């Protein structure tokens, strides 16, 4: 079988702001990205998203699907399940929350059908526990049959999905076990059943969790198929590296590294000081507000000190939220420096554009 | 565990 | 995998009250019927229930259920699905219906997981519109991670289930696919996805029909693992009628569904002084609702059955006792003989009553 | 085709 092209859009949700925290997602949600870009898929990977985070995310993936192409969607955090229907809790949700706050996962697959895709997988990493606080009872038009919708739910109706707690970089248990079957060639149902029967021999989540597969998917179309936008795919390239040159000679290297489409590092370094200086130092400062940084926690000597995990002698400082940017990513560059001879101070403003997720312009 |  | 026995419950419903009538659920429960028996399941194949008679067989499945046990239900009629909960729709059921004249199948499943089975397996071959007269909005609990659960539903929610019409003993579409992979011997979610591809050739339902699987099984359960009803099944014996003239009867017995049975009788013997004799069956219980226009056949095709004039010993006359599970006390019925005598003008009637108790599903 |  043969797609169009292959897209997903990965989100991952955990520093919720009236909810139990997670810690999982982040792990999960950055490996499974790296898989699917082994298979080809173009993805869009995102971390802590408010309501109309997660709706522009779900509607720029919505328009690069099209006749014929895969879509597939991730998502690992707070859910709940009312009727059959799936909903995902934003990291803004209040507490408590209804479905206005939340995404329904089927108002999105109907949005998929529509778009005539050859395939739709939807990979739910969340809770199906009835939401009390949730007495509507919507009454979505039905699908077409369009022989082509698989689900893998981390867990079943009315159960919870899990990771497991002080676990470092642990994935949660479904990605746990996913992540070693999602390379096969194996048409996607059958694949889902091998990570069912993994994960029926996990003894932390007996009688808790099980993974539940329903699929329509009358063909044999696997994630490996082959294919037979520009801003999709600028989504996810980093401002190349750069050699700052002050004036009193000193150069420094200001480089990025990527976590997510919404998250990336910046470090900087003194790769060239004049023997004139007997000492330099250079930080950044002065980020868009936008961006909501702690200078407690930017300018670190260790990337694990800015709570970037997946990086690997420099300071490092880690932007989360690069979705939250409406204009331009400009910040200063500070050099402190003394000549022999007795400080000094410089800086110099950098303009590094719409990096990474700021490509889509989805404000 | 922690649940989702 | 083992399981500690295997256990199925077939209900075809046809002859609805208040609704369009089916056809192909007798075809498909009775071929389904024998294809599950090949694979050592003790099966009750059930036409044409009311609600309460559906409750009850449900009862009686459940009974049959203990821990390990593998358990499979299998419904062709109508049905409908709101708000995650799929419905079979009974014969009698009114115009318009609601959820308080249906099952619910997660009903039924909550009371299979309480008995420990092995497997739950679903086969829904119904469609799963719908019902907008129904506003109950029920909460059942969260069902137990069981793990072990295997839903086939013919089509996918929202859409209809179909048979072709005007197709004699042709197999409503699920079982057409369903039948030519039953037996292999693949954990029961990968024979399903075959099915659902082998659907997908078929172009009378391509946009309209595609199978959906919904599967929490962990384990590679399948219908063929290994063992490691009774008194529904029990069919009366041959029996040999002897009249005062000397004529014999034999009359025979034979089970369609378990609660369908024919009967047949032919003269085995005829005393040469008797020019000619007919032996036939009258009076049956009203319980079963049997028109005389409709028995003492010629063939088994005229009284509506499935078997043929090669399924059956042939020459005799044949009456087809179908809703036998509404016998309140026992199946008697009356077996006539008209006869003369060589050289005497006038013709002789004669009748025996015969009572053969409660058989097959009428046993209770 | 009739439907169920
Ligand atoms: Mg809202
Ligand atoms: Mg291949």
């Amino acid at each position: 079988m043969l797609a169009k092209d292959k897209v997903a859009l990965l989100i991952g949700n955990m520093n919720y702001r009236e909810h139990p925290k997670l810690k999982a997602p982040l792990v999960d949600v950055y490996e499974l990205t790296n898989l699917l870009r082994q298979l080809d898929f173009k993805v869009v990977s995102l971390l802590d998203l408010t309501e109309y985070e997660m709706r522009n995310a779900v509607d720029e993936f919505l328009l690069l699907l099209d006749k014929g192409v895969y879509g597939l969607l991730y998502y690992a955090g707070h859910g709940y399940e009312n009727f059959g229907n799936s909903f995902m809790v934003p990291v803004d949700a209040p507490n408590p929350y209804r479905s206005e706050n939340c995404l329904c996962v089927q108002n999105i697959l109907k949005l998929m059908q529509e778009k005539e895709t050859g395939l739709n997988v939807f990979l739910l990493d969340m809770c199906r526990k009835r939401n009390d606080y949730d007495d509507t009872i919507p009454i979505l038009d039905a699908l077409k049959v369009t022989a082509n919708i698989v689900f893998g739910y981390a867990t079943c109706q009315g159960a919870e999905a899990f990771e497991i707690q002080h676990s470092g970089l642990a994935n949660g248990i479904f990605m746990k076990f996913l992540k070693d079957r999602l390379l096969e060639d194996k048409k996607i149902t059958v694949l889902l059943d091998e990570v069912a029967e993994d994960m029926g021999k996990c003894h932390l989540t007996k009688g808790k969790q099980a993974l539940e597969i329903r699929s329509s998917l009358s063909e044999k179309r696997a994630l490996t198929d082959p294919i037979q936008n520009l801003q999709w795919a600028k989504a996810h390239e980093l401002p190349e590296s750069m050699c700052l040159k002050f004036d009193c000679g000193v150069q420094i290297q200001l480089g990025f590294a990527a976590e997510f489409s919404n998250v990336m590092i910046i470090y900087t370094s003194i790769v060239y000081k004049p023997p004139e200086i007997i000492m330099c130092d250079a930080y950044v400062t002065d980020f868009p507000l936008d961006l909501d940084i702690d200078p407690k926690d930017a300018n670190k000597g260790t990337p694990e000190e800015t709570g970037s995990y997946l990086v690997s002698h420099c300071l490092y400082t880690r932007l989360s939220s690069l979705q939250k940017l409406k204009e331009h990513l400009v910040f200063t560059v500070c050099l402190s420096y003394q000549y022999s001879g007795l400080t000094v101070e410089d800086k110099q403003e950098v303009n590094v554009g719409k990096p990474l997720i700021a490509k889509l312009d989805m404000h | 565990v922690r649940p989702r």
